[PDB]
């Protein structure tokens, strides 16, 4: 059985069926609870729910196809089911917080998008939007291991570690060093050599962030915000080493809103790009442009995170959440629409064993298992 | 006001 907490931003009902539009401490989702979940994930005001069986459910605004329902207009309030996914065992579904498409990954390494088609993000070839999942044809003789998305591309890497990025090519975040749009999958060919086991992707003018399993960590795209983590502000079209990270043992890496966020093994969180409303966590809102270290997390052992466009969320290895960033909508789960500073310990959840975090764009979950 | 975050359209 796995108990789902949801809070924050619920206007279009992205939070599964509760009453109030800012949420402002986590709430049982009797919902998602129900539904035996592995994964929740969370697009603009989106919410979806990969379930143990293998299912998806969507709920929150239908707007530009993105929950992938066969609509494009309205909200759903309760989770539905991706009815076109239900001959296969999803194991993951990645959506960028301020997303309007996402993807799909099967057991058995298949991709499939839909939501918003521009600047081929989907993959199909074609800048269409898609109401309902399509199976990615570039990819249906590779073996995907996993999947991201961001605002206006996406990405997937295989077993053997490549990485393939497709979509908007404005400010090189698809890292093939020129700027041109890819409306296909397309290898990053400047990684052959190094086995990537993780890729993150940002909004807007984005950055993107893969993982090897050296754990190096590597940047490119937009350079605004010192969000590549190299200092300064200039973007590139080509992969390069964060150096800062080298030896660190990261093992996770996210992308927000003009941010940067990486876990390690040992559960130290580094931030680093734009400041303002506090999403970093370092205290005060100005832009960090290489990674530093959330201090007021030293010596809480972090076992995994996520990212909002504004918010972040932290889980101990005893189950405690904390929470920084921004709270116009309650998503900080302080009680109030205060902005967290520093990281806050979330009200409401004591005596659940917090095991994972989602966030959307304004909207924050917690779940156990 | 940053274009990242949204609005409460309730």
């Amino acid at each position: 059985r796995t108990k789902v907490f949801v809070w924050g931003l619920n206007d279009k009902d992205q939070l599964g069926g509760l009453k109030g539009s800012k949420i402002k401490v986590p709430s049982f989702s009797e919902t998602l609870s129900a539904l035996n979940v592995v994964q929740v994930a969370g697009g603009s005001k989106s919410l979806f729910a990969v379930t143990v069986e293998g299912k998806v459910y969507a709920c929150g605004e239908a707007t530009n196809g993105r929950l992938g329902l066969g609509i494009s207009s309205g909200t759903v309030p309760i989770p539905r089911q991706i009815t076109a996914l239900s001959s296969y065992v999803v194991k993951k579904v990645a959506v960028h917080s301020g997303g309007r498409h996402a993807t799909a990954l099967t057991v058995d390494g298949k991709v499939f998008s839909w939501g918003e088609g521009d600047d081929g993000k989907l993959g199909h070839f074609s800048r269409m939007n898609c109401d309902k999942p399509r199976l990615i044809e570039a990819l249906k003789t590779k073996r995907i291991r996993d999947i991201a998305c961001g605002s206006s591309h996406s990405a997937a890497l295989t077993s053997s570690g490549e990485l393939y990025t497709w979509g908007l090519g404005e400010y090189g975040r698809l890292g093939h060093g020129d700027n041109t749009t890819q409306l296909k999958p397309k290898m990053v060919k400047v990684l052959l050599g190094h086995r990537v086991i993780q890729v993150a992707c940002g909004s807007r003018d984005a950055q993107t962030l893969a993982l090897t399993d050296e754990g190096l960590v590597f940047s490119w795209g937009d350079g605004d915000f010192g969000k590549l983590g190299r200092g300064g502000s200039e973007g590139c079209n080509i992969p390069q080493n964060i150096e800062r990270l080298n030896g660190q043992g990261v093992c996770q890496i996210e992308c927000g809103a003009q941010f940067s966020l990486a876990l390690t093994k040992s559960g130290v969180v580094w931030t680093w790009g734009k400041g303002d409303y506090f999403r970093l966590g370092h205290g005060s809102d100005v832009h960090v442009r290489k990674p530093q270290v959330v201090e007021g997390l030293r010596g809480k052992k972090i076992v995994h995170v996520a990212v909002g466009a504004l918010h972040c969320l932290a889980v101990t290895d005893s189950g405690q959440v904390y929470a920084w960033g921004d709270n116009d909508h309650g998503q900080q789960g302080n009680g109030t629409t205060t902005v967290n500073r520093k990281p806050t310990l979330v009200q409401g959840l004591e005596g659940q064993k917090i095991t994972r975090v989602a966030c959307g764009s304004s909207h924050s979950v917690a779940w156990t298992t | 006001d940053d274009d990242d975050k949204d609005q409460d359209e309730s």
